[PDB]
């Protein structure tokens, strides 16, 4: 899954 | 009236050939989204959304939604929700870093 950075 | 079990963006219990079957469209715009129930995560969901590049094609990312055990719902540590609709409308008109801000849902 992605990070939100 | 407004169920979490009909929602515009709740489809339900997919398997995820058919989740990026149903992103990795070229009838898709870039920006749908679709948010199912945590296929490898436990009591929780996943939001995923459609992205375009002019160098290789459209990808699937994946930002799995958490959930805190009190009763909220975040992609990230820094912003909550009391509810995965919350989450989904700050994202939806705030990328806030994110891959493109929601516009549409999946079909």
């Amino acid at each position: 899954y992605e990070e939100i950075e | 009236m407004d169920s979490i079990q009909a929602e515009e963006w709740y489809f339900g219990k997919i398997t995820r050939r058919e989740s990026e079957r149903l992103l990795l469209n070229a009838e898709n715009p870039r920006g749908t989204f679709l948010v199912r129930e945590s296929e490898t995560t436990k009591g929780a969901y996943c939001l995923s959304v459609s992205d375009f590049d002019n160098a290789k094609g459209l990808n699937v990312k994946h930002y799995k939604i958490r959930k805190l055990d009190s009763g909220g719902f975040y992609i990230t540590s820094r912003t909550q929700f009391n509810s995965l609709q919350q989450l989904v409308a700050y994202y939806s008109k705030h990328a806030d870093g994110l891959c493109h801000r929601l516009t549409t849902v999946c079909p």
